[PDB]
């Protein structure tokens, strides 16, 4: 799971700079 | 579910907004 | 908001490494 | 809410976890 | 230089899109 | 020097925000 | 993918540095 | 310092670079 | 180069996993 | 050498933690 | 030098070359 | 190297007197 893991990584550099300020749920399965 | 929905491929800043409150 | 932004970035970075399946709020 | 918690000084691993559900 | 300007004020995600090429 | 290193984010976000579009440094 | 997305990032970080005042470019 | 761990996070990532196998330390 | 940049995500997951320590290299 | 090891299962964050100095 | 240098590692007097 | 690099910038002749 070295790769959902180095992804999941660059995913959430990514809700950040993006759901500003009402945020996120972030269910990982 | 969003891991279900973004790791392998790339999401954009948008969908990643739904999974917004 | 430069430098709050260049770190926003170093952690949801870090809270993903660590949740890893429960989710998270806030 | 969690920036105001972690960015002029540096967030360890643990911190971060509570924000989880 | 940007380097002089977002480097200098944040910027949204509507002004860093200012430096892209 | 900063500028040597938010030079080095900036050449990053210029990087994800940029997305595939790049930048002079 | 997200793979090279993530590789990139990596390199414009390099020639950053070998050619000084002299500078370099990343596409 | 965020700012100088966010440097190194960088210089790292830079003598990795420049020594190559003779390697070099990152102390 | 996974190796020479997981090399560089784990120099850094290692510089942040690793922290002041430096590592072995 | 490292990047032979973590660089092949993720490591949990247990594993990482095996190079550094 | 994504390629040069994503595939295999590239020198110095070689990323020398790379500037100005 | 963060002198004679992060504060003002070093060369690599300069880095290279850094190597092993
Ligand atoms: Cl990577
Ligand atoms: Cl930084
Ligand atoms: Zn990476
Ligand atoms: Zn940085």
């Amino acid at each position: 799971f070295v790769n959902q893991h180095l992804c999941g990584s660059h995913l959430v550099e990514a809700l950040y700079l993006v759901c500003g300020e009402r945020g996120f749920y972030f269910t990982k399965p | 579910g969003i891991v279900e929905q973004c790791c392998t491929s790339i999401c954009s800043l948008y969908q990643l907004e739904n999974y917004c409150n």
